[PDB]
Formats: structure tokens, C-alpha cells, sequence
RNA sequence: CGAUGGCCUCCGUUGCCCUCAGCCGAUCGAAAGGGAGUCGGGUUCAGAUCCCCGAAUCCGGAGUGGCGGAGAUGGGCGCCGCGAGGCGUCCAGUGCGGUAACGCGACCGAUCCCGGAGAAGCCGGCGGGAGCCCCGGGGAGAGUUCUCUUUUCUUUGUGAA
RNA sequence: UGAGCUCUCGCUGGCCCUUGAAAAUCCGGGGGAGAGGGUGUAAAUCUCGCGCCGGGCCGUACCCAUAUCCGCAGCAGGUC
RNA sequence: GGAUUGGCUCUAAGGGCUGGCAGCCGACUUAGAACUGGUGCGGACCAGGGGAAUCCG
RNA sequence: UGGCGCCAAGCGCCCGGCCCCGGGGCCGGGCGCGACCCGCUCCGGGGACAGUGCCAGGU
């Protein structure tokens, strides 16, 4: 049946954020009034962490392993789904469709997404999600 | 009718000696020499015949004085490749990577059976 | 040439060190204030009259003023 | 690595070592090919996009960069303060918006690599925009008026950026 | 007001056993080697706005044609 | 190889804009008719003589 | 399948400087596998003929 769930990893296909990897946080397969097309709110990473390695100090390690995230609602036609998924928890109250009516709490949503992405990336799990797509 | 003459010393209708009529405040018709028409950059795809959007179509040395945003569009490969070809490239890269992964896993399975 | 459309930035450019002189043109239905800077000539156009001659004393004292008769 | 000057700060000047790497071949060859960027008014006996007046514009340069604006100024916790607002710890901050085409005043980045513009024949048809011509009037000045002619003729504007 | 004339911009088609320049110069992108600061007087850095200084050398008059050119000439010729 | 062609006065057909219709604008054409001139009308200018055959290319 | 690919990852062995308590921490370097070893023509293709120099005959 339907495969594009609220835990999927999606390759964003258009817009300023093109070629980035995001995670769907809330899908809507039936268009709402303001958006007749089916869509989904996702959280992605804009600046991937740099290729860290040994033989460098952990101050440099921390400086390089820093993520810049974005939160956006996308049309389904501009999203390419994958077979991967990440179980990273995102707070629904902070990250929701109401975040776009002001620029104050959108910064909070991006902050929370960035913090969660960093603490998950530091563990080394889902490492594919944190490497840029070479295209 | 006032027949009018050239203003430079080039008396031939070459590609650089192109003019247009204008009415000066002195109520006279004079030649103004026009710059050649620029072209918007062509896509790096090599297939799409149209020219890129969002980029000013001026002569190459005029690009030196334009601002950065007037010469490109804020997207990956923006200002040099069209959006359709960017999407196709993205899909192609991801799909070939997946194909390689599944081929490698099938090879590993075959080796395990062997 | 550059047109200034709101009142105060005209005085802001008038008080710049670069500004050389301001000339006042008084035609019918318009009053034009032309301040000559290094790069551009800034023109401020006032439709009514009372704003014009209550601004006429608002220019900096050290800036030359020339009424076009 | 070695030396100098400048408040020897930080940088400049070199001299040596390490490291980095192709050239399509020195050079010449177009006053019609390519080639950034100046227009209007006035002026002489003879010169004007060149002189004067007035509006611009391109390229190059600047120890201290001259200055604004952007990078930028947020969140959490313990607090004070009724609050406003103000303290002490942590954490982020190489911009932001639009589903998208893309937009916004800027929005770090080297060697290297890819691409674009420069950079393209002849002919046909059609459409848009100017200049000119044309028609009906308002003015201003001239011509005919033996008869007629609300008549005939001239003129009736705005540069670059 | 006009299938009016000229110029220019654009769309579209036809023809080729013809396919109809190069370089100087300039720009965008991919990458991500480096640099900045520890919360501030913020720093590195800005293709944004304004401000400061300079642009050297050579040609420039006139004829351009039944009289300023070439034909021995103020030549019914020739000359883009 | 034939006919016509001037001048003048008409008629008919060929369209746009606004609110099967109504109103308001309009650009050149084409055809037909009457009248008329000392049969003259592409009145100046511009502007193919024709046909039947042979030789050669 | 009209994508990307360089300027090492990793591993091993040494060294320096700073700090803290011989050990640890912090910063910054060197070498070697990764990328096997040895060799006498850069690889191929011809070759004592092509070819060249000088004589002789024909044309
Ligand atoms: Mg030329
Ligand atoms: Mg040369
Ligand atoms: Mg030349
Ligand atoms: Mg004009
Ligand atoms: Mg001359
Ligand atoms: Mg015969
Ligand atoms: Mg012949
Ligand atoms: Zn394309």
C-alpha cells in the first residue's frame, strides 16, 4: 500500500534545497484547502558535516561535524522517496505546519532539528543519511 | 524630411556600425549607436535547446559589473544547468547508486552460496 | 539623476559632506529641490507650497542655496 | 630557514629550502572581423560626441581601508526585578522567502575540473516597435483675394543613465 | 488610420554531395583544501550603497569627384 | 487570334469597437448601371512584331 | 540508464612542543604498507634489406 510514511528518508528534488536528504515528519496524502495537492512537511539538512577523519584534534572534529538544517513543506512531485528510514524523534509541537506563519518559532524548529541531527550523527548510525549525494 | 549622416568614421554597414534614430531636445533626428544584443547562457545539459531563466542577457564583459544574484539562480548547478536536467541528474545518481548496492549484495550472496 | 520621494532622506543627503549646492526651482504646481552631489543630482519634488517654504529654512546653514529666477 | 623596515605588534620587501604544474609553441598579421565605457545644449573666419556649460559612465588603485549596511546578534538554565528590563552559566549563529518556475541589497573559500558568452550561412512568410509619409482639427506667422475659397504653405520637442 | 516605405526585434519554415571562423577577454557552476569567534568593542569575509584619486602616446583641418584621387590636364574614362 | 479602356453621377459587395439587434467609427478595393464627348480614351511617360522550317550547341 | 570520481582513507613505526598528575592529557610533525620484487634498451612494427654515397648499363 502507501509507502511514504512519517519516518521516511526522501531525496528533495527541486527548489533551493536540491539534492539534499530530508526526513518526512508529517505527510498529507489528501490535499488540504490551501494546498489541493498532496504534500508533506519534512526536515532536512542543508550543510552536510565535513568529512571528518583521524589525525585531527577534536576541536577540529567538533567544528567540522556541525549540521545546518531546514524545515519545509514540499509537493510530492518534488520529493523522491528511498527505501531508507531514520527513527530520529522530532517534537511535533515545535515542528508542525503552523511553524510557517511567523519567523520566530521557525528558528526554534530549525534549532531543534539541527540539535537532533547532530546528536544522532555523532553516534554513527544512519551514516548514509549524513553523506551528500554526489550528482 | 531630414536626411542624416553617420557620426563616426566607419562608413560601412558592418555588425558594429548599427544605429537607431532618436529625437534630441533640440528637435532633431540623430543616430545613437546601439550595443549588440546579448544572449542568456545555454544549459550545460547539452540537450535542452532553450536558454536559462533568471539570468540577464548581456554581453560577456558586462557580466564583470553585474551583481552575483543577477548572474545566477539560487539552486545547485543554478545559473549553468536547467532545473529539469538537474532533477534528471539527481534521479540518475541515486538510482545508479541503488543499482550498484543491489548488484554488490547479489554478488555477496552468490559468493556465500559458493 | 535620482528622485527622492520621502521628505527626510533628502535632508539626510543634503547634510552629507559630499553635497555641493542646492538649487530651488519654482514652476507652477511643483517645487523642485536639486542637491548636487559628487555622483548624482538628487531631486525632491513637492506638490503643495507650504511644505516647500517651511523646508526652505531647514537646509544646513553651510550649504549654498541658489534660487532659480 | 635566514634578514630588514614600519608603534618590529601584524604585514610588506626580499634571499634559500619543501611543495604545486601541459603546451601548442618567440613574435607579427584587420583604422570594414572580435573588442568595457558620452550624451544634450552653446560656441569659430576656419575645430567639435575633442572647447565651454550640464548631466553621466567604464577600467584601475588605495598601510591604517573612508564610511554605512550585511556576516549579527538567538535560545536554554540559575537569577534579580510586579513587570518592563537588567545580571551569571551553557549551546548555536559563513543570510532569508516561495510547493515550483524562481525571488530578495550583499550573503567566505584555493589549487583543480565542467560549462557558457565571445561565436556565426543564404532565402521565404508573418507579427511587434520606432522614423517617415497620410487624414481631421486647435494655435503662431506668412501667400492669394478681379470672383471663390472656415482657404494654401511653414512650424507645433526632449538626450544618455 | 494605413497589404504604405526604411530600420530594428521576434516567431516560424525552406536549401545544401555548400552546414556557413579563431583567439583575446569575461562569467557561472561542481568540489571543499583553508580562515573566524567564543557570546563580543564580536571576528574573518562582502559581486550592496555612498565617498577618495587617475586614465599616458598617436590620428583628428579640407576634397572624396563632369575641378583637391589615378589617367602628362580643371580629361564625357575609372574609383568602396 | 479577338473585344474593352476617357469623364461624370450612382448602386451593390467586401470590416472594426461599445451596449440574429442597436449605436458609433473606418480603409482601400472589385463588379454592375445610366448620362456624356467631332470614336476619344494603357491619349504624355512606361511598354514582347508574329508564324512555318533547316544546321549547330 | 546522457550521474559522480583528483589533490588518500585506514593501518603500522618514530619525533617534537605545551599542560596536568614516570603516567596521562593537548597541539603539531616524519617515515612505511595501502599502490609487490628485480631488470639493459619508452613502447610497438620492420631490419642487415629498405635508404644513402659513388660508379656502370637501359630509358
Ligand atoms: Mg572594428
Ligand atoms: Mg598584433
Ligand atoms: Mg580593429
Ligand atoms: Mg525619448
Ligand atoms: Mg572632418
Ligand atoms: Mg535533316
Ligand atoms: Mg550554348
Ligand atoms: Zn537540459
Amino acid at each position: 500500500g502507501k509507502f511514504m510514511k512519517p519516518g521516511k528518508v526522501v531525496l528533495v528534488l527541486a527548489g533551493r534545497y536540491s539534492g539534499r536528504k530530508a526526513v518526512i515528519v508529517k505527510n498529507i496524502d489528501d490535499g488540504t484547502s490551501d494546498r489541493p495537492y498532496s504534500h508533506a512537511l519534512v526536515a532536512g539538512i542543508d550543510r552536510y558535516p565535513r568529512k571528518v577523519t583521524a589525525a585531527m584534534g577534536k576541536k577540529k572534529i567538533a567544528k567540522r561535524s556541525k549540521i545546518k538544517s531546514f524545515v519545509k513543506v514540499y509537493n510530492y512531485n518534488h520529493l523522491m522517496p528511498t527505501r531508507y528510514s531514520v527513527d530520529i524523534p522530532l517534537d511535533k509541537t515545535v515542528v508542525n505546519k503552523d511553524v510557517f506563519r511567523d519567523p520566530a518559532l521557525k528558528r526554534k524548529a530549525r534549532r531543534e532539528a539541527k540539535v537532533k541531527f547532530e546528536e544522532r550523527y555523532k553516534t554513527g548510525k544512519n551514516k548514509w543519511f549524513f553523506q551528500k549525494l554526489r550528482f | 524630411v531630414q536626411r542624416l549622416t553617420y557620426r563616426r568614421r566607419l562608413s560601412y554597414n558592418t555588425a558594429s556600425n548599427k544605429t537607431r534614430l532618436s529625437r534630441t531636445p533640440g528637435n532633431r533626428i540623430v543616430y545613437l549607436y546601439t550595443k549588440k544584443v546579448g544572449k542568456a547562457p545555454k544549459s550545460a545539459c547539452g540537450v535542452c535547446p532553450g536558454r536559462l531563466r533568471g539570468v540577464r542577457a548581456v554581453r560577456p564583459k558586462v557580466l564583470m559589473r553585474l551583481s552575483k544574484t543577477k548572474k545566477h539562480v539560487s539552486r545547485a548547478y543554478g545559473g549553468s544547468m536547467c532545473a529539469k536536467c538537474v532533477r534528471d541528474r539527481i534521479k540518475r545518481a541515486f538510482l545508479i547508486e541503488e543499482q550498484k548496492i543491489v548488484v554488490k549484495v547479489l554478488k555477496a550472496q552468490a559468493q556465500s552460496q559458493k | 539623476p535620482r528622485k527622492i520621494e520621502e521628505i527626510k532622506d533628502f535632508l539626510l543627503t543634503a547634510r552629507r559632506k559630499d553635497a555641493k549646492s542646492v538649487k530651488i526651482k519654482k514652476n507652477k504646481d511643483n517645487v523642485k529641490f536639486k542637491v548636487r552631489c559628487s555622483r548624482y543630482l538628487y531631486t525632491l519634488v513637492i506638490t503643495d507650497k507650504e511644505k516647500a517654504e517651511k523646508l526652505k529654512q531647514s537646509l544646513p546653514p553651510g550649504l549654498a542655496v541658489k534660487e532659480l529666477k
